[PDB]
């Protein structure tokens, strides 16, 4: 309901929100064969991937309306390195009109400053790199390694 | 005496247009102006320093 693509990086957290008719042994063992899957993949670092939550109460719904009701429901909040497509898209987006300075006039006729809009776009070219560094696999010297087979 | 009459002379004036002068705005020119300011100042190439 972010409509980066989660195969373009890896995670780093996740938590999952049960409610209704939901045991903890059946979330373990959805949660252990996600886990088992390395193409559901996770930053080469993280071991304890996720926090769980488990409600007996089921989501009621509105009355006469889109949404229908189920046994049991499933919220699912995920940290991820693939959404620095996005932040990518939100680098480019401002960088091509700031390049022409293209409806600055309007925050500046508000008095706010060229330098801070650039300060800005500047903490955003280290976030860049902070999605960058964490979807590194822990590397400390000059190539990587493995053993016989992952 | 000699009868016949004396002589009579015509009323006859030759034309001229004088030279005559007023004025002309449209003669004092013949080239336009050149354009205005076709080209950007304010685009920046965005280098992190």
């Amino acid at each position: 309901m972010v409509k980066c693509d989660p195969r373009h990086g890896k995670y780093m957290a996740c938590c999952l929100l049960y409610r209704g008719d939901v045991v903890p042994k059946d979330v373990n063992a959805a949660i252990a064969t996600i886990k088992t899957k390395r193409s559901i993949q996770f930053v080469d670092w993280c071991p304890t991937g996720f926090k769980v939550g488990i409600n007996y109460q089921p989501p009621t719904v509105v009355p006469g309306g889109d949404l229908a009701k189920v046994q049991r429901a499933v919220c699912m909040l995920s940290n991820t390195t693939a959404i620095a497509e996005a932040w990518a898209r939100l680098d480019h987006k401002f960088d091509l009109m700031y390049a022409k300075r293209a409806f600055v006039h309007w925050y500046v006729g508000e008095g706010m400053e060229e330098g801070e809009f650039s300060e800005a776009r500047e903490d955003m070219a280290a976030l860049e790199k902070d999605y960058e560094e964490v979807g590194v696999d822990s590397v400390e010297g000059e190539g990587e390694e493995e053993g016989e087979e992952y | 005496h000699v009868p016949g009459g004396g002589s009579v002379q015509i009323v006859y004036k030759p034309v001229d247009l004088s030279k005559v002068t007023s004025k002309c705005g449209s003669l004092g020119n013949i080239h336009h102006k050149p354009g205005g300011g076709q080209v950007e100042v304010k685009s920046e190439k965005l280098d992190f320093k």
